[PDB]
RNA sequence: GACUCGGUGAAAUCAUAGUACCUGUGAAGAUGCAGGUUACCCGCGACAGGACGGAAAGACCCCGUGGAGCUUUACUGUAGCC
RNA sequence: GACAAUGGUAGGAGAGCGUUCUAAGGGCGUUGAAGCAUGAUCGUAAGGACAUGUGGAGCGCUUAGAAGUGAGAAUGCCGGUG
RNA sequence: GAGGGUAGCGGAGAAAUUCCAAUCGAACCUGGAGAUAGCUGGUUCUCUCCGAAAUAGCUUUAGGGCUAGCCUCAAGUGAUGA
RNA sequence: ACCGAUAGUGAACCAGUACCGUGAGGGAAAGGUGAAAAGCACCCCGGAAGGGGAGUGAAAUAGAACCUGAAACCGUGUGCUUACAAGUAGUCAGAGCCCGUUAAUGGGUGAUGGCGUGCCUUUUGUAGAAUGAACCGGCGAGUUACGAUUUGAUGCAAGGUUAAGCAGUAAAUGUGGAGCCGUAGCGAAAGCGAGUCUGAAUAGGGCGUUUAGUAUUUGGUCGUAGACCCGAAACCAGGUGAU
RNA sequence: AGGACGACAUUAGACGAAUCAUCUGGAAAGAUGAAUCAAAGAAGGUAAUAAUCCUGUAGUCGAAAAUGUUGUCUCUCUUGA
């Protein structure tokens, strides 16, 4: 059987670079005013899937581009 | 020299064995090296993703050509039967540039940055 | 014309286009019409 | 009944056994370790201190995001009824 | 030729021994195959030969391929016998 | 006594969780079935080189797990290490 | 390149049979004389069984519970040794006695001296009085498929490559270029493009540009499957039972 | 919408090629010395391992009947743009 991609972290994901996972990025949904508009406009601007995990969720996204 | 084969030195390797005397005979010592042992890939004991999530998904994507085109000292295109764009739902030229030889260039969507060129050595465009 | 089947050893026989490996290393010596020789020169290139 | 003879002839257990005691030692209660003490080799009839004796993967206690049975103003439901 | 390194559980890496089947090559075998028994034999190990007795059909060697490929423990299963 | 009837989400019970073919807080048999078992037990040839950890963080987590840390193998960097 | 009598069907043999249950239902064990029955006329001890001869046979030291005939276990004979000694049974040292080999600084035994608490599991730590095994034999656990990733090997290379399907001898191979991955990336997207995104910005900053892939395959590992093996108390579904 | 003619097939079967001597031995197919066949050197059997000893194999014929099976007549049915 093909693996099953994990359509739950595909909606989150976005593969491209040179194999790296893109982005998304936590804290950014509601309940604002309570962080820093510093925090806030920081948070917004998108960072990719840590070393450490791409070692634990490389088999997920394996179809991924 | 059919009874006197041999493989290509570096491929083949004797697969490994477990469990079948004391250089090495097991796999781990306790918890999970428990038959068909568990942890599902992901399943971390607290969420893992849940953070975000962005999408859509939409229609039309063409399917780019750049300006690496030395074919012949002219000639019109698309004609890829030639060893070129393959596997095409349209056909954008883009640029890299060597315009190093002069032809009549005829794909949907053109770049602006190369037909600069493409129209600079002969002049090409088309739908 | 293989009604050598019943040979002992040497009784493979293919046409130039049924050719296989086995043969070829098995065998310690091969015999050809030409025509069957071209036609392994036709396709091999 | 046991016990002696004739007849017939099991079993639970059992890592291998040439299987002493003291004071110690040690997974902190030793036939088997140390240091002494004691003891010729092999039966039989007896007795139960020890072999943490045999028997049953501790019913107590805890644990497992085990089970089942039971209760209710636990939740979610449903046979039925107004 | 010197000179260094070489304790080791989980565990990683490496090189190998043997078992059955297949392929090709090259062989042994009723002037006695496998198996079994015995030996004071050889190799760093897994392991390999040789001699003799037994036995009365078969079997090895080289190279490569494939595996139901290696047992001392599971209160493991089955048999036999303590 | 003889012939009968009530059957397991059921039956019977002068009532004990009592009986339903020699253990009934829910009979037996066959199937789903290799239920599931973060638990215990077991896991078979040899030599050679290296060689841990029992900590942190989060965890309906606490004898389980994930990432880090520490092991190995391989690439690479190339004095950054002591 | 499936089993070869504990394997392979439960069943190589008169198996759904002995056997067990009221029933539904559960369910074994057990193959092999020899080329040929020539299956031991005859004498002998014995009631017989069984046996020594004589015989058939290549062989019965193949004789029927019959090819081979391991081990545990049971016995007969006996070369060295043993009744003042405290022993995980060996190891190291070693006289005496007996023997004579795959002939090699030999083999058997062993007065006596030194040393010395089995193995497995599980453990911070087990001689452990924690667990397991009466012994011997056989059987008995990391597999395969399909995906993923990575390594190694090989072919081509800015390309690489086929799937079904036809053809073929259940091949290899010929065919088949739908298809997949690669040559371009960035953005949620419209979309622009060696650059794009955010941005008011031709500031800055994210990802990318500067060049290598792809197909098969050995190995490692993961995923889907019972997925290394054995083990529940239980749950559901159909049935079978008030002797 | 049901039945009359002769090809093949299924259900019995037949033909089918070519070896001798010796040594060992209980026995020859083994070894060895000379041969032969082959559209047949697949396999099993025979006192040990056999292309030439037997059953066979390649190959060739073969069916009273019975089904099955079709080519083709008939057979129906036909009005077609
Ligand atoms: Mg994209
Ligand atoms: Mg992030
Ligand atoms: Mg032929
Ligand atoms: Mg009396
Ligand atoms: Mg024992
Ligand atoms: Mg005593
Ligand atoms: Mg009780
Ligand atoms: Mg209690
Ligand atoms: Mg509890
Ligand atoms: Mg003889
Ligand atoms: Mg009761
Ligand atoms: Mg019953
Ligand atoms: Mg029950
Ligand atoms: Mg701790
Ligand atoms: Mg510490
Ligand atoms: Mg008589
Ligand atoms: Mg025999
Ligand atoms: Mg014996
Ligand atoms: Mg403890
Ligand atoms: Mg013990
Ligand atoms: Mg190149
Ligand atoms: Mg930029
Ligand atoms: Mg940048
Ligand atoms: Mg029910
Ligand atoms: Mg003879
Ligand atoms: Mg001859
Ligand atoms: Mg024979
Ligand atoms: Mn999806
Ligand atoms: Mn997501
Ligand atoms: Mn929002
Ligand atoms: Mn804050
Ligand atoms: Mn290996
Ligand atoms: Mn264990
Ligand atoms: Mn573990
Ligand atoms: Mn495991
Ligand atoms: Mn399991
Ligand atoms: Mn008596
Ligand atoms: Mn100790
Ligand atoms: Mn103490
Ligand atoms: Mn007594
Ligand atoms: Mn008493
Ligand atoms: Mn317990
Ligand atoms: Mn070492
Ligand atoms: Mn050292
Ligand atoms: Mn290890
Ligand atoms: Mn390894
Ligand atoms: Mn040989
Ligand atoms: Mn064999
Ligand atoms: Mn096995
Ligand atoms: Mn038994
Ligand atoms: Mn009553
Ligand atoms: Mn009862
Ligand atoms: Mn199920
Ligand atoms: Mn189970
Ligand atoms: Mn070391
Ligand atoms: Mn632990
Ligand atoms: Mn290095
Ligand atoms: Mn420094
Ligand atoms: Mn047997
Ligand atoms: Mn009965
Ligand atoms: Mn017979
Ligand atoms: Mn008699
Ligand atoms: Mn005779
Ligand atoms: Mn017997
Ligand atoms: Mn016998
Ligand atoms: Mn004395
Ligand atoms: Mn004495
Ligand atoms: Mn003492
Ligand atoms: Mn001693
Ligand atoms: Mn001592
Ligand atoms: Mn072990
Ligand atoms: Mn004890
Ligand atoms: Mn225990
Ligand atoms: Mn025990
Ligand atoms: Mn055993
Ligand atoms: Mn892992
Ligand atoms: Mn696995
Ligand atoms: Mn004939
Ligand atoms: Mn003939
Ligand atoms: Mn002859
Ligand atoms: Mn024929």
């Amino acid at each position: 059987p093909k693996m099953k991609t994990h359509r739950g972290a595909a909606k989150r994901v976005k593969r491209t670079a040179s194999g790296q996972l893109k982005r998304s990025r936590a804290f950014t949904s509601h309940l604002f005013a309570n962080k820093s508009t510093k925090q806030k406009r920081q948070l917004r601007k998108a960072r990719l899937v840590s070393k450490s995990d791409m070692k634990r969720v490389k088999q997920l996204l394996a179809y991924k581009k | 020299k059919l009874h006197e084969l041999k493989p290509a030195e570096g491929s083949r390797k004797e697969r490994n064995r477990v469990g079948r005397g004391v250089a090495t005979g097991n796999g781990k010592t306790s918890g999970r090296g428990h038959k068909g042992q568990k942890a599902r890939s992901g399943g971390g004991v607290r969420p893992g993703f849940e953070g975000g999530q962005l999408p859509l998904f939409r229609r039309l994507p063409k399917r780019g050509f750049t300006n690496i085109n030395r074919k012949e000292y002219a000639i019109v295109n698309l004609d890829q039967l030639n060893k070129f764009e393959d596997g095409t739902e349209v056909t954008p030229a883009l640029l890299v540039e060597s315009g190093v030889v002069k032809n009549e260039k005829s794909g949907i969507k053109i770049l602006g940055n190369g037909s600069l060129d493409k129209k600079l050595t002969v002049k090409a465009h088309k739908f | 014309e293989n009604e050598d089947v019943n040979v002992e050893l040497s009784a493979r026989n293919i046409p130039g286009v049924q050719v296989t490996t086995a043969q070829g290393l098995n065998v310690l010596d091969i015999t050809n019409a030409d025509s069957l020789v071209i036609t392994e020169a036709a396709a091999k290139k």
